[PDB]
RNA sequence: GCACGGAGGCGAAGAACCAUGGAUUUCCGAAUGAGAAUCUCUAACAAUUGCUUCGCGCAAUGAGGAACCCCGAGAACUGAAACAUCUCAGUAUCGGGAGGAACAGAAAACGCAAUGUGAUGUCGUUAGUAACCGCGAGUGAACGCGAUACAGCCCAAACC
RNA sequence: GCUUUACUGCAGGCUGUCGCUGAG
């Protein structure tokens, strides 16, 4: 959602793998939140992030970087 | 080995073989068992070498007897690849034969004599 | 016993199988954990 | 003029008589302390292979290979049975000797396809027979026109399911005619009564 | 391309630990081992590892309990998540 | 998603869904660095082969698949109103192996004997005929003909 | 299932012969 395709080419090799360890983080503190019990979640994202990060992924493979 | 009979000296072996390198230079040779053969059949050899390492021995087997009732004169070399260099090739060559040689007549005919009597 | 790292794995699985079908499934399908084993009236495998 | 290969030939419909009995005589002494199966270098009767197929060229295999001599090794029943299933001793294999020695040697070599094979003798226990083995994967045999068609799919593993000559004599395929009623298209197809 | 640390394991007995031992505790990858443990969790919240045990648990997982040097604080860095 | 919940999210930046192509594709598994009840230990085509720059450098094999197919091993109950040859049956089952189909196949054929046919399967028929057989019970073709489909070639050697 | 100088066979052992197998 809030990330699509084009920004995620536009970017540059670093920026995407940038883009990826700062995705990384806000997935692994949702998880800590979720662990802890926490309720001030939002079930979209920590859904989004997974295939945000899919997509970044996918991206980095087909650029070559 | 079943089809030598006689020991060759490592001597005559030499002069054979240059008789044979100025034969290809000069006359004309016969490089392999087959056209061998074929030489000492249509009759038109006067000298066939014989390697002596020939393995399986049944492709030359029938040279030394074949030759015989040619009148054909042959000799033996230790050799398998030395004949084939001496004949001119890049492999080995398990016969050969002096298809009439060239300016080597009068050696190719000592060294017939010197078998004779080597028996 | 004495349980290597992989058959605690597959253990761990068969407790967690364990668990009652959540309480939302039901509304949902409108209206039973089938593989319901017990550790004692059941036998795992290995 | 005759070719030299003939005297191969000609030595080999007699290999009781002349030099070649002495060089068997030899020969054989050192087989008996060979293995099963031999690759060699060279053919030891060059008119054969060549005329079986053989040529020296790369992706060609020549092995010789040694099996017992005589009757099937079978085990006694160890259950009931008809008279007429008791036999022990006299019961021979359907198939021949060379059948075995073929496909020993393509076991040996399981990336190479029989091609063909030819006997070399034997003395009062074995028997020795080299087969031609051709590698269906080198460039220099899928480029022969006498040789390419042993690269087809359907030719892999031709040994074992009786598409050698020696497979298809014992097959009982050699007549197109009277006595060729329960062989030809195939054993299996007729019941297996060939 | 399976991470380390896949998130705080947070129990009583966790937050026991973190107040009165100065240590932390993960759910982590199973096949990671106490030094990638211990690398991975400074790496991620900048602190410095004194030491790490772990554990398989019957949950299919692996436990790790990290004792933070005297200079970080537990209570401090778990507070920020 | 099945699956009609709660919360929440995605979709006009055209989502869902469908087709085609691509990415990712843990561990064990022929399982192949060594070992192991799916894990572990210290760079790997393990093993067998071909080629070979003789170095795993280039390659092959292995295992699977409903049956079908080819090559090998091969019963007994049963029938004969007993039973041994025979029968059940080259069946069941076993070993090995290929393909999309296999196998066969261009006559050292046939032998309606001919001034005739003309590679090979298969189908119909020839026929329960010829032949076999405690001449018992039973077993059992072929040539030909009518069809289907059709297609003929390559080496070894001679001479080079 | 078991027995035996029941019927018929099958392993196995002994023995001759041929091949392996040659010279005087
Ligand atoms: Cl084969
Ligand atoms: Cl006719
Ligand atoms: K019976
Ligand atoms: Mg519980
Ligand atoms: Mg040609
Ligand atoms: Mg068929
Ligand atoms: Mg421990
Ligand atoms: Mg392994
Ligand atoms: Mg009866
Ligand atoms: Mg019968
Ligand atoms: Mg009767
Ligand atoms: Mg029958
Ligand atoms: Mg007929
Ligand atoms: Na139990
Ligand atoms: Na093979
Ligand atoms: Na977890
Ligand atoms: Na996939
Ligand atoms: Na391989
Ligand atoms: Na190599
Ligand atoms: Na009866
Ligand atoms: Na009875
Ligand atoms: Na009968
Ligand atoms: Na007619
Ligand atoms: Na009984
Ligand atoms: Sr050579
Ligand atoms: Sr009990
Ligand atoms: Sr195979
Ligand atoms: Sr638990
Ligand atoms: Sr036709």
């Amino acid at each position: 959602t809030v990330l699509h395709v084009q920004e995620i080419r536009d970017m540059t090799p670093a920026e995407r793998e940038a883009e990826l360890d700062d995705l990384k983080t806000e997935l692994l503190n949702a998880r800590a939140v979720q662990a802890a019990g926490g309720a001030p979640e939002n079930p979209g994202r920590i859904k989004e992030l997974r295939k945000a990060i899919a997509r970044i992924k996918t991206i980095q493979g087909e650029e070559g970087d | 080995p079943v089809y030598v009979d006689f020991d060759v000296p490592a001597d005559l072996e030499d002069d054979a073989l240059e008789a044979l390198e100025v034969a290809r230079d000069t006359g004309a040779v016969k490089k392999g068992t087959n056209e061998t053969t074929k030489s000492i059949e249509r009759g038109s050899a006067e000298l066939v070498f014989v390697a002596e390492d020939v393995q399986p021995e049944e492709i030359v087997m029938h040279i030394p007897e074949l030759a015989d009732e040619k009148g054909v004169p042959f000799i033996f070399v230790e050799q398998q690849d030395d004949l084939g260099h001496a004949a001119g090739l890049e492999v080995g060559s398990a016969a050969a034969a002096v298809t009439d040689a060239g300016e080597a007549d009068a050696d190719v005919e000592d060294i017939a004599d010197k078998v004779e009597e080597l028996r | 016993g004495k349980k290597s790292k992989a058959t605690k794995k597959r253990l761990a699985k068969l407790d967690n199988q364990n668990s009652r079908v959540p309480a939302w499934v039901m509304l949902k399908t409108d209206r039973r954990n089938h593989k319901r084993r017990h550790w004692r009236r059941n036998d795992t495998d290995e | 003029a005759r070719s030299a290969y003939s005297y191969i030939r000609d030595a080999w419909e007699n290999p009781g008589d002349g030099q070649l009995a002495e060089l068997q005589w030899q020969r054989q002494q050192e087989w008996r302390n060979e293995g099963a199966v031999e690759r060699i270098e060279r053919p030891t009767r060059l008119d054969k292979a060549r005329s079986q197929g053989y040529k020296a060229k790369q992706g060609v295999i020549v092995a010789r290979v040694s099996v017992r001599k005589g009757s099937a090794r079978k085990r006694r029943h160890k259950a009931g049975r008809r008279s007429k299933r008791q036999g022990v001793t006299r019961i021979t294999r359907r198939k021949d000797i060379q059948r075995v020695a073929e496909e020993r040697a393509s076991r040996t070599f399981p990336n190479l396809r029989v091609l063909n094979s030819y006997s070399v003798g034997q003395d009062g226990r074995q028997k020795w027979h080299e087969v031609i083995l051709i590698d269906p994967n080198h460039p220099a045999i899928q480029n022969d026109d006498d040789l390419s068609w042993i690269c087809a799919d359907d030719q892999a593993d031709r040994v074992f399911r009786g598409l050698t000559g020696a497979g298809r004599r014992n097959r009982g395929l050699s007549g197109k005619g009277k006595g060729s009623e329960k062989t030809r298209p195939s054993l299996r197809s007729n019941g297996g009564k060939a | 391309s399976w991470d380390v640390i896949k998130h705080p394991h947070v129990t009583e007995k966790a937050m026991n630990d973190m107040d009165f031992q100065n240590k932390l505790q993960f759910a982590v990858d199973d096949r990671a081992s106490k030094g990638e443990v211990a690398d991975a969790v400074e790496e991620q919240y900048d602190v410095t590892v004194e030491q790490v045990n772990t554990q398989n648990t019957m949950d299919g997982e692996k436990k790790a309990v990290v004792r933070l040097s005297e200079d970080d604080d537990a209570q401090e860095v778990a507070s920020r998540i």
